[PDB]
């Protein structure tokens, strides 16, 4: 256990970063980086948006992404698809496209499906969208397979016709990894590689409670430093406050705040505010 | 392996 941060505070990962030593960073996002969005957290304690589906007498909230559910119950799902794109990537998005742009970042892990990371610039060879896309529809049965696009879901969501495939008649499922359905190949090649070399794990927005996503946290070095920005403490293995914690460090609050807060530690807040005004009106103006 | 929790 070699000690990297000077400090565990937010000023000492910041100066950690400004540093030679960390060359290579690595985002954990979750929920939490899309709710100023206005995506819901649909895992939170007082979440807000089920409301309406109370006609469809769900076992339980949960149900709705679970696979064996979906499948014989698509109509839940797809209800709420229609209320929720129409989201532009929120500051945490675009601090993730700063450390692109600075040469620190690494890779991009990324639980939501919401395409955010994308639209904020980050590259396909960037991120790791380990629950996969709302962006890609595929027929479920194993020998037909046919692609549909955002554009012809989004004509059946709207309509609030299920989606079924024009050939085989199964049901037509965005691309997307439903609780009980195995992570893309990538999401495992991927982290084999990535967390040997990593300086710093940056957690943002996720309360560490999916696997296997959440023992990302455990397959960086020892000595690799770890900031959580989020809520409330979450991963605890991370040691924020026993009297052997070394590099662990938890800011709480909003996302948003803390890539604020943080990027002005780095000198970049004049430079991620430019960033997210010209990328916002670039959208307004599309 | 599989998405839980
Ligand atoms: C695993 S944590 C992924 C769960 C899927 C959540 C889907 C949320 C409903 C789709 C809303 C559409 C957003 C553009
Ligand atoms: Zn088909």
């Amino acid at each position: 256990k070699e000690r990297l941060l000077d400090e565990l505070t937010l000023e000492g990962v910041a100066r950690y970063m400004q540093s030679e030593r960390c060359r290579r960073v690595i985002c954990l996002v979750g929920a939490g980086i899309s709710t100023s969005a206005g995506i819901p957290d649909f895992r939170s304690p007082s979440t807000g948006l089920y409301d309406n589906l109370e006609k469809y007498h769900l076992p339980y909230p949960e149900a709705i992404f679970e696979i064996s559910y979906f499948k014989k119950h698509p109509e839940p799902f797809f209800a709420l698809a229609k209320e929720l794109g129409q989201f532009k990537p929120t500051i945490c998005h675009y601090f993730m496209r700063l450390l692109k742009d600075k040469g620190l970042l690494l890779r991009c892990y990324t639980q939501n499906i919401d395409t955010l990371e994308r639209i904020a610039g980050l590259e396909q060879e960037d991120l790791v969208e380990a629950h996969g896309t709302f962006y890609t529809s595929h027929c479920v049965s194993a020998s037909c397979r046919h692609e549909y696009p955002l554009s012809w879901m989004k004509e059946k969501i709207f309509s609030e016709v299920t989606p079924k495939c024009e050939d085989c008649q199964s049901l037509v499922k965005p691309d997307i990894v439903f609780f009980g359905e195995s992570l893309p190949a990538r999401f495992f090649s991927c982290m084999q590689s990535d967390f040997l070399k990593v300086d710093l794990l940056l957690v943002m927005g996720t309360s560490l409670q999916v696997q296997p996503f959440a023992s990302l946290i455990s397959k960086a070095p020892l000595s690799t430093p770890r900031l959580l920005i989020n809520k409330e403490k979450a991963g605890q293995g991370m040691d924020f406050d026993s009297k052997k914690a070394y590099r662990d460090v938890a800011w709480l609050g909003e996302c948003d705040q803390g890539c604020l807060a943080l990027a002005e530690l780095l000198g970049w807040k004049k430079e991620l505010e430019d960033l997210v005004r010209r990328e916002h009106a670039s959208i307004d103006a599309q | 392996p599989k998405k839980t929790g």
